[PDB]
C-alpha cells in the first residue's frame, strides 16, 4: 500500500529503455554496450 | 596502376593486408572487401612482399603461406583465390 505502483513501474520503464539501446549485430557479433546490457538484464530479472 | 608508374613512384614495400572478417562486416561490406583486396594486390610488383591475414576475435593467416611471400604472379594468384573464400562470423578484436 506504499508507493509501490511507482517503483516497479519506474523499473519497467527503465527496463524498456534498456531494450531500445541494444544494438543487434549480424550473425554473432557484439560491442561493449550489449555486453553491459546482458549484465543489467540480471539486475532487472532479480528485481522483478 | 601501370607497372612502370607504380615502380617509379615508390620504393619497394612489405605490405601486410589485414582483413576484418568478424560478424559485423557480413553482407555488402564483405563483398566489397574481397574486391578491394583483389584490386590492392594488383598494385604489387615482383620486388614487393605481401601476406593477407584475417582476424575475428582470433588472428590467423588466410592461406597456406604463414609469412611474407614475394608477390609474383603465382603467389598473388593464390592469395586472391584464398581471399574469395572467407566468411564473416564472430566478435571483433583488434589487439590480436
Ligand atoms: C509524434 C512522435 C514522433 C516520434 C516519437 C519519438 C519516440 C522515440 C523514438 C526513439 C528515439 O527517438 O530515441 C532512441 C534512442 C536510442 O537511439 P540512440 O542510442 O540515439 O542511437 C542512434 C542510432 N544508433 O534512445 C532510446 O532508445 C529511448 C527509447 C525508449 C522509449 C521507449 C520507452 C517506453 C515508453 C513508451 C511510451 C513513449
Amino acid at each position: 500500500w506504499k508507493p509501490f505502483e511507482t517503483i516497479i513501474l519506474l523499473t519497467i520503464f527503465a527496463n524498456c529503455v534498456a531494450l531500445a539501446v541494444y544494438l543487434p549485430m549480424p550473425e554473432d557479433d557484439n560491442n561493449s554496450l550489449n555486453l553491459g546490457l546482458e549484465k543489467l538484464e540480471y539486475f532487472f530479472l532479480t528485481v522483478f | 596502376r601501370r607497372p612502370w608508374y607504380i615502380q617509379g613512384a615508390a620504393s619497394p614495400k612489405d605490405m601486410l593486408i589485414l582483413v576484418d572478417v568478424s560478424g559485423s562486416v557480413s553482407g555488402l561490406t564483405l563483398k566489397l572487401i574481397r574486391t578491394s583486396v583483389s584490386e590492392m594486390l594488383e598494385t604489387l610488383s615482383d620486388d614487393d612482399f605481401v601476406n593477407v591475414a584475417s582476424f575475428n576475435s582470433n588472428a590467423q593467416d588466410v592461406s597456406c603461406f604463414q609469412h611474407l611471400v614475394q608477390a609474383n604472379v603465382r603467389n598473388k594468384k593464390v592469395l586472391k583465390d584464398a581471399v574469395n573464400n572467407i566468411t564473416a562470423k564472430g566478435i571483433t578484436d583488434y589487439k590480436k
